[PDB]
């Protein structure tokens, strides 16, 4: 008869990411917090967050 | 918005959990498949090496790069089972084979 | 002539005495040397026959050397010294160790490729700190005369190759380490179906995977001199080999 098979679900995925990560968090606790007249500005541009 | 190369890593990043014993699918590095998994304890694995190979070109095995954990993966059953049916009876009798 | 910027015009002439060289020795495929391992893929006790991009056994080779002190010449810049990257490339590099206060120095020159070198293009860019090499596939400025100072005894040049305010878009960035007492470095770079894929390899042994990166164009040149003014026969015998 027939072969009878089965569905797989759950699928899992790997994958290495191509760029570094961003490290937000590293500079958002830095010991050192500017005045509100400084309000020092950091951009981030090709990185995983 | 929706340019560049800035991304997040949550989506792909929900779960990151690898069962060992029930049949499931499998996307490793760009190749994709379906099957069962096992544990297994491997040390031929170097920095740069994830995957691994037969003469045939099949994959039979491979290392998570988040635990440096090693499985093995295996195919899962697909069978055919042989009905054997009278003239006139009512239900045939069945056999699976192994 | 490679970039559209103009980055510096303090000496520049047109020195007609410089030919590249030929090798004596010849590829040896026998023990290993030449071949490469698979992206990601371990093969235990298998003879696999693998069909790809390999150096022909019994070839020659040929240097691409551009040492310059003070002068740069627009030559240097032209074929055949900028060849066409038609399928691929299997380098070998010569690790140069500098002596300056009892410690070691590696230095080595550099390779940029490219399609048309602007800055609304990719480009991958490789360069050796101090034994750390840092791979990246940007949107360079290339500058019309690139070059690279020497920064281990003291040179008269400004690096100056690239002309960016912010940060360009880059699709590929990571940096590598390598051993520092080695004595010759092995490189692979080839390209299929608008991918491409490089091999790097510190010691004697067939070729790592480094990444692999998908870019959509077809990729059909691929060398910057070194300027600096330490490295002289006459002193300090050093060579540079490519
Ligand atoms: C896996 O091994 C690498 C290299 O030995 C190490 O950097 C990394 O932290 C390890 N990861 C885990 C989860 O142990
Ligand atoms: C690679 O090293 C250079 C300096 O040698 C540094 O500026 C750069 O941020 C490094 N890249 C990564 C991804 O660590
Ligand atoms: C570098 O090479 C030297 C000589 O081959 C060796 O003694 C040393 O252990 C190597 N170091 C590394 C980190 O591979």
């Amino acid at each position: 008869l027939s072969g009878f098979t089965v569905k797989p679900v759950a699928t899992v995925y790997r994958r290495i990411p191509n760029l570094p990560d961003c490290d937000i968090d590293n500079w958002l606790n830095n010991v050192s917090v500017p005045s509100p007249l400084n309000w020092e500005r950091r951009i981030f541009s090709n990185c995983n967050f | 918005i929706n340019s560049g190369t800035t991304c997040s890593n949550d989506l792909l990043y929900s779960n990151t959990e690898i069962s060992t014993g029930v049949c499931v699918n499998y996307d490793l590095y760009g190749i994709t498949g379906q099957g069962i998994f096992k544990e297994v304890s491997a040390a031929y694995y170097n920095n740069w090496q994830n995957l691994l190979y037969d003469s045939n070109g099949n994959i039979i095995g491979f290392k998570d790069f988040l635990t440096n954990k090693t499985y093995t993966i295996l195919p899962c059953y697909s069978g055919r089972v042989s009905a054997a049916f009278y003239q006139n009876s009512s239900s045939p009798a069945l056999l699976y084979r192994n | 002539v490679i970039g559209d910027f103009n980055c510096t015009n303090s000496f520049i002439n047109d020195y007609n005495k410089t030919i590249p060289r030929i090798s004596e020795d010849v590829v040896d495929v026998s023990l290993g040397l030449g071949t490469y391992y698979v992206l990601n893929r371990v093969y235990l006790n298998t003879t696999l026959l693998f069909t790809g991009y390999f150096p022909k056994s019994g070839a020659n080779f040929r240097d691409l050397a551009l040492k310059g002190s003070i002068y740069l010449s627009t030559l240097w810049y032209k074929p055949p010294f900028l060849s066409d990257f038609n399928n691929g490339i299997f380098s070998k590099v010569k690790n140069t160790k500098l002596y300056v206060n009892n410690t070691l120095y590696s230095e080595f020159s550099t390779i940029v490729i490219g399609s048309v070198f602007v800055n609304t293009s990719y480009t991958i860019v490789v360069q050796p700190h101090n034994g750390i090499l840092e791979i990246t596939a940007c949107q360079y400025t290339m500058c019309e005369y690139p070059h690279t100072v020497c920064k281990s005894k003291g040179s008269i040049r400004n690096e100056s190759w690239h002309i960016d305010s912010s940060e360009p878009l880059c699709l590929f960035k990571k940096n590598f380490t390598y051993n520092v007492s080695a004595d010759w470095l092995y490189f692979h770079f080839y390209q299929e179906r608008g991918v491409f894929y490089a091999y790097y390899a510190d010691v004697g042994m067939p070729t790592t995977f480094l990444f692999s990166l998908y870019l959509g164009t077809i990729l059909s040149h691929y060398v910057m001199p070194l300027t600096c003014n330490a490295i002289s026969s006459n002193t300090d015998n050093e060579t540079l080999e490519y």
